[PDB]
């Protein structure tokens, strides 16, 4: 999840996007935040290769 | 406080008493007990409390020199060697000043901040009602689980 | 919100409750900072219990826990009753007071047509 | 006949008791230091000395004294509750931390500095040169009864 | 503490008793009976819980002492060998005192912990409800088998 | 960064095969002795030796000999993956343990004495006494190694 309290502990999603507006006419912000991990749950099957050239 | 003032303090409050009666040695034994107890070179804010406590230690000394000697069991006494007749009858009157410097500890320093917190009510503050909603170890009415858990309801006190 | 019935009161001799606010660092004093947060959660559930030390001094009993109640009446009037006569009392100026359960209603919008 | 207890005092939000919310942004009244997670010396064991509410200085190392206070540690790693990092960490790792400075309102029952006396009037008048309200007027500092 | 200290110590504790009243002896022997049981050498903390006991024990052969004799039996005397004539009228001393000494173990060593388990609520702690609900051995309500076991109701205390 | 994990590996029904089950009292096959749990003179923290298929005499003690034998611990608080009475004893307290003695189909290979030494042919015999069955062959299992 989102740090936004929103959502704490609530649910997750792949991206999340906020526009704000001052609501003065003046100004406006973007926002944008993920949070993820990518994992290889079988480190056994992936082999390096490594190569002497000339 | 030094080590001299000490008993100088002591003998006022108890009404002048002399030396035989209680020594200086004696005086500081306890004295020096409350010091390492309560740290007072460190922090000085317990100079009435310790004041308090080894005056109150003192009486209790004296009560047992009563004790363990031949004043307190005795209430009679007859002499005549001849033509002097002497005939007369403190372990008593000593105990009952204990319990009563123990109902007024004003009499030895005002600023020990005796007799505040008589009466407790509770949920009346904001302070105390946070504190315990607050707390992580409190175990208040609204988690009753019941035969087996369920997810409607808290498992903490505080709100989210 | 002020009927304070069967509210849970607790005895406790001055000797522990004066030794605690002049040494707070006295085992008086964490006993009774204890207290203050114990009783407080003192809920009815599948360990609630009591346990007080027995000791007695005169006819009175030093510790006690007893649970309060009116020593006495309650409250007479029935205010609800009260409450139900004036609805009543203004509706009826209006010609609706047969919400409280041709006719007067309908005969009361005659008039200001 | 040991009966296991596990216990917790304290939340995030009793140290902080309030915030200025910057509109433009999020991060201004905080600043992310860094410093040495578990003990330099101790084995990759022991529950670090960090607990929520420690004085911190400008590079971060422990305040001992009013001039070295900077900032309060409020990193979520060290909250009440949170103790399942024991063995992630190395003795000697230098990890991130977060520190809240400007623009809130801090309770002064709960700062400490790193040897754990309570904080003084050099201290509160140091915080407040940033402009931090330090304040006591709290409610709920007596549990219960005893 | 070292086999010195003790008769140094209890003998101030007791308001400068003498050796004719209490040996030295007789404290070592209560205070060998503590060591072992308590084996102080082993884990120093309980130097405070040795002594207090030490103490009280000593209080008790006192007022054996007196009986045994013929001090606890008599409440007179009268000696007249001519023109001197003498007449006065500890074992009741001792009784109340042994009494006293048991409510105020502050007075031997502050460090004792006395006074601070007196008053106990169930269900109010995470810690005392878990220990509870997690000890094999329990028994509660939720385990009524009633007539013959069936499948629906819990076996162990614990949840799973 | 390291990742705390375990694993909880372990079964009970390896150290005992097969009963004979009385159709009367049920616990025909077992007997229950005070055991010490935790070290006599270790710490308050010293979690117990004993192990899942200790042979134990009659006095309790893990047995030392082949004469000392009377029967193998298969209680309850020491089998594998529910060994969480850490801390919870004092050292050298004692504890009533369940010991099977008679009508078991026993594994050899998880029988061993007190210092963990396998059984042997004058322990087979004194187990087998009193009428257990001690096989010698359990298939086991080989896992994975990109062969067999």
């Amino acid at each position: 999840p989102s740090d936004t309290l929103r959502d704490a502990n609530q649910a997750a999603q792949e991206l999340y996007v906020f526009f704000k507006e001052s609501n003065y006419l003046r100004e406006a912000k973007i926002e944008s935040e993920t949070s993820f991990l990518t994992v290889n749950n079988r480190p056994e099957l992936v082999v390096k290769s490594t190569g002497k050239f000339t | 406080m030094t080590n001299e003032q000490v008993i100088e303090l002591v003998r006022v409050l108890l009404g002048g008493i002399t030396t035989e009666e209680i020594s200086d040695q004696t005086i500081i034994f306890f004295w020096t007990k409350w010091k390492l107890t309560y740290d007072l070179d460190n922090r000085p804010e317990k100079i009435p409390a310790a004041l308090y406590n080894t005056v109150v230690d003192c009486v209790r000394w004296l009560i047992v020199q009563e004790v363990s000697s031949g004043n307190s069991s005795i209430r009679e006494r007859f002499e005549k060697i001849g033509d002097e007749t002497i005939s007369v009858k403190s372990w008593e009157s000593w105990k009952d000043f204990l319990d009563w410097l123990e109902l007024n500890p004003d009499y030895i320093d005002p600023s020990l901040a005796f007799n505040s917190s008589l009466v407790i009510i509770g949920g009346v503050r904001k302070d105390e009602f946070f504190r315990v909603k607050n707390n992580p170890n409190s175990y208040n009415g609204f988690m009753e689980q019941g035969v087996y858990p369920t997810p409607a309801i808290p498992k903490q006190s505080a709100w989210p | 919100t002020k009927d304070m019935g069967g509210v849970i009161e607790l005895k406790i001799p001055s000797q522990i409750l004066n030794k605690a606010a002049m040494d707070p660092s006295s085992p008086e004093a964490d006993m009774v900072r204890g207290l203050m947060s114990d009783a407080a959660n003192a809920h009815s559930g599948e360990q609630s219990f009591f346990m007080l030390p027995s000791d007695t001094k005169d006819n009175a009993p030093q510790y006690s826990m007893t649970l309060k109640g009116i020593d006495g009446m309650g409250k007479q009037y029935s205010t609800a009753q009260l409450i139900s006569d004036r609805k009543k009392s203004i509706l009826d100026r209006l010609g609706a007071g047969f919400i409280n359960v041709q006719t007067i209603h309908t005969q009361f919008v005659q008039r200001v047509n | 006949a040991k009966a296991h207890v596990a216990t917790l005092e304290g939340n995030y939000s009793d140290i902080v008791l309030g915030r200025v919310v910057a509109f433009g942004d999020t991060g201004w009244n905080f600043k992310e230091v860094d410093m040495t997670f578990i003990a330099d010396d101790a084995d990759a064991d022991s529950k670090t000395t960090l607990f929520a509410g420690v004085l911190v200085g400008e590079d971060g190392t422990p305040a001992t004294a009013a001039a070295g206070v900077f900032g309060v540690l409020v990193d979520r790693k060290v909250l009440p509750g949170v103790d399942h990092y024991i063995g992630v960490f190395e003795p000697g790792e230098k990890v991130p931390m977060v520190l809240a400075v400007r623009g809130l309102t801090l309770n002064q029952l709960k700062l400490k500095y790193a040897d754990g006396t309570a904080i003084d009037a050099a201290g509160i008048q140091a915080l407040e040169a940033q402009g931090n309200q330090v304040t006591d007027k709290i409610v709920g500092t007596q549990f219960i009864g005893s």
